[PDB]
RNA sequence: GGGCUCAAACCACACACCGAAGCUGCGGGUGUCACGUAAGUGACGCGGUAGAGGAGCGUUCUGUAAGCCUGUGAAGGUGA
RNA sequence: GGGGAGUGAAAUAGAACCUGAAACCGUAUGCGUACAAGCAGUGGGAGCCUACUUGUUAGGUGACUGCGUACCUUUUGUAUA
């Protein structure tokens, strides 16, 4: 047991999502919201 | 690995083609494809490894059917209104070689290979050709 | 050897002092100063003085003969700009540059 | 925790340009126009990859049909009697033959002109 | 009007191909020894041997 | 004297003592390997045509080395579509030396 | 397009050949299943926008670190 | 404003001074380029030059030739004028 041997288990701990960094993330450009309307904007939300 | 013909070691002969009585367009391909080289094993496309050929009696080339009135050589001066036409009958009369000269020349590659191959052919219109230092030999298709 | 002068900040443009550099590239010493003193140009005046300042250098830190020595390396290099405002017909602000040059002269007798 | 981004920057805009190196004007010195050319001689260098093939085997087909002619065959009798006469020698190797081995070239036509009659 | 392209450095350079200056007739005088512009008094005063503008 | 024989999917002209690079062997570097799919013996005026093996020849080579070729980048780009995929490709081969044609 | 007319046109038949990133060959990578409680073998796959899923590189700071490297040359810059 | 001298470990640390990137502008050398048509590359490829490893090599250039209408966005669809 060391502080630079410690890991927590695998799929315990994974990386955000990082909208718009690149065609190679596969979020890029867009960040997942497809292309117009609403619910790509900038707060745009749908009301319960 | 496979091999090119180098520019600078390129045997080139001169053969005389003698051109009464032959039809334009099937005397033009031999002319072409042997300005090509396209008959030599050593062909590249982009080396001039081709024949001189010198035609002899051009003005006695000859058309099938009623193209020695029909066929019409069209060219454009530059100016509006400039186009300007020929028959192959008044140009043979006029400018016989540039008959067999017009019908290689669209029939050769349309850059600087293909104008460094034309310059190979030498078309005259009597029975003789100045080129006898080069002993050209006889190819009669 | 080789000994140069340098000008540096030479009120000229580059553009306008490299035509009389052309000049004088590669000539004699004594042939390239009687051009550059019977020249119209603006930059003949300032590139003489340069020129003869490299003479001056390689007859005093080197000791050479003016009839030896021949122009070997001459360029003109851009400088500082100076920034400048003139006025325009409605309102407009045009930025003047005012630029100035390196010269650098090089003789040598080799 | 605020990340400067010059260096790494620096060291892509640099491996762009290292790669066009040798390009006219803008397309070697300026990055948003080296990148384009990169990009599209990639494009190409793709494509040619396939096109060289192509390119090569008619050149090889070419040399054949001429040196089959001068032997009175043309090319595609010849390939058709190097299949009746089972030759597998394939058209690389007999374009160089017919251009440096021109014996060893006849003795192959022969064996095809044999095989079809 | 106006380029709707930027000129190309070569294409600005190709231009200024017919740019070069000229060298002026320059001539010797005898009495003196003297560089001066052909058919042009010296810049010390002398013209074809004699002075003529005496400084 | 040479001679035309099959390796890796291709056809090769060689002669005694010529380097090859031929398609990745799995023969250790050293060893000595034996073409027998050999299509043309040439010992000079004495062509011999296999139809399709020339009947008792062998050629013999000796495994020089393995290695990679140079590095082949591959891009695979779609104009406005928001597409664009990198590949590096180095090929292996094995470089032989031809030490001897027998017809 | 050149040019073409017992065609280099049209009709019929036949035997050849050319022709793609299709198929095969040779070498390599990868996905999913199965056999493997293994290295790996087998089969079938592997164009792709929006979009979902998976696996990573690199940068700055903190710990590991009063460590390790470093004027016998750090970071940075510029070539191989 | 420079060239020497000198100071300094260092002056291309010289006061607009640590490092000193890019655009952009030059000088020198090598090769190419004035009968040639277009996204300027890519595939093939001669010659020349340089360096050693002295030609199955490395680097630079690249005649000639096949193919080839930037990118982003937005769109049913863009070389798009
Ligand atoms: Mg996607
Ligand atoms: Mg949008
Ligand atoms: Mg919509
Ligand atoms: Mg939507
Ligand atoms: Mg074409
Ligand atoms: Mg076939
Ligand atoms: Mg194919
Ligand atoms: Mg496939
Ligand atoms: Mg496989
Ligand atoms: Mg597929
Ligand atoms: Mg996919
Ligand atoms: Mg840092
Ligand atoms: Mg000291
Ligand atoms: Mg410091
Ligand atoms: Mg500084
Ligand atoms: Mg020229
Ligand atoms: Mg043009
Ligand atoms: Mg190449
Ligand atoms: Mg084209
Ligand atoms: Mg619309
Ligand atoms: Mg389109
Ligand atoms: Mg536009
Ligand atoms: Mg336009």
């Amino acid at each position: 047991m060391q502080l630079n041997d410690l890991r927590s288990a695998p799929g315990a701990r994974r990386e955000k999502h990082r909208p718009g960094r690149g065609i190679g993330s596969g979020l890029g450009k867009t960040g997942g919201r497809g292309h117009k309307g609403l619910t790509s904007r900038s707060g745009g939300k749908v009301a319960p | 690995k496979t091999y090119t013909a180098k520019p600078e070691t390129v045997q080139r002969d001169w053969f005389v083609v003698d051109a009464a009585g032959q039809t334009l367009g099937r005397l033009a391909t031999e002319i072409a494809r042997r300005l090509r080289g396209k008959h030599k094993p050593e062909y590249t496309p982009h080396v001039d490894t081709g024949d001189y050929i010198v035609v002899i009696n051009a003005e006695q080339v000859r058309v099938t059917g009623a193209k020695t009135t029909d066929k019409m050589y069209y060219h454009h001066s530059g100016f509006p209104g400039g186009i300007k036409s020929i028959n192959f009958e008044k140009l043979i009369a006029k400018a016989p070689e540039r008959v067999i000269e017009t019908a290689v020349k669209g029939m050769l590659p349309k850059n600087p290979l293909g104008r460094d191959m034309y310059r190979k052919l030498k078309v005259y219109k009597g029975a003789s050709h100045p080129h006898t230092a080069q002993q050209p030999q006889e190819l009669k298709i | 050897m080789e000994v140069a002068a340098k000008l540096s900040g030479a009120r000229i443009s580059a553009q306008k002092a490299r035509l009389v550099a052309d000049q004088i590239r590669g000539k004699k010493v004594g042939e390239a100063l009687n051009l550059l003193a019977f020249s119209s140009k603006k930059a003949a005046e300032i590139m003489k003085k340069v020129l003869e300042s490299a003479v001056a250098n390689a007859e005093h830190n080197e000791g050479a003969d003016v009839d030896d020595l021949k122009v070997s390396t001459v360029f003109v290099n851009e400088g500082r700009s100076l920034k400048r405002i003139m006025p325009r017909a409605k309102g407009r602000a045009d930025r003047i540059v005012k630029r100035s040059c390196h010269i650098t002269v090089k003789v040598a007798d080799k | 925790a605020r990340v400067k981004r010059g260096v790494i920057a620096r060291r892509r805009h640099k491996k762009i340009l290292k790669l066009a190196k040798g390009y006219y004007g803008a397309r070697s010195r300026v990055f948003r126009v080296a990148k384009q050319a990169v990009i599209k001689a990639g494009q190409y260098a793709y494509r040619d990859r396939r096109q060289r093939k192509r390119q090569f085997r008619a050149l090889w087909i070419a040399r054949i049909n001429a040196g089959a002619r001068q032997n009175g065959l043309s090319y595609s009798r010849l390939i058709a009697g190097l299949k009746k006469a089972a030759i597998e020698i394939d058209r690389k190797v007999l374009a160089d033959l017919a251009v440096n081995e021109k014996a060893a070239f006849t003795a192959i036509v022969e064996k095809a002109k044999a095989s079809l009659a | 009007a106006v380029q709707q392209n930027k000129k190309s450095r070569s294409a600005r350079d190709m231009r200024r191909s017919h740019d070069a200056l000229e060298s002026n007739a320059l001539s010797v005088e005898k009495s003196t020894g003297e560089v001066h512009l052909r058919h042009h008094v010296s810049p010390d005063g002398f013209y074809r041997g004699r002075k003529v503008v005496d400084k | 004297m040479y001679a035309v024989i099959v390796t890796g999917g291709k056809q090769h002209k060689v002669t005694e003592g010529e380097f090859l690079k031929v398609e990745k062997l799995d023969v250790a570097t050293g060893e000595a390997i034996d073409f027998d799919r050999v299509l043309l013996v040439a010992n000079g005026e004495d062509v011999k045509i296999g139809l399709p093996v020339v009947e008792g020849a062998k050629v013999t080579a000796e495994v020089v080395s393995h290695g990679r070729h140079d590095k082949v980048r591959i891009i695979k780009f779609r104009r406005r579509k928001h597409h664009m995929k990198r590949q590096g490709h180095r090929q292996w081969f094995t470089e032989i030396k031809i030490t001897g044609i027998q017809a």
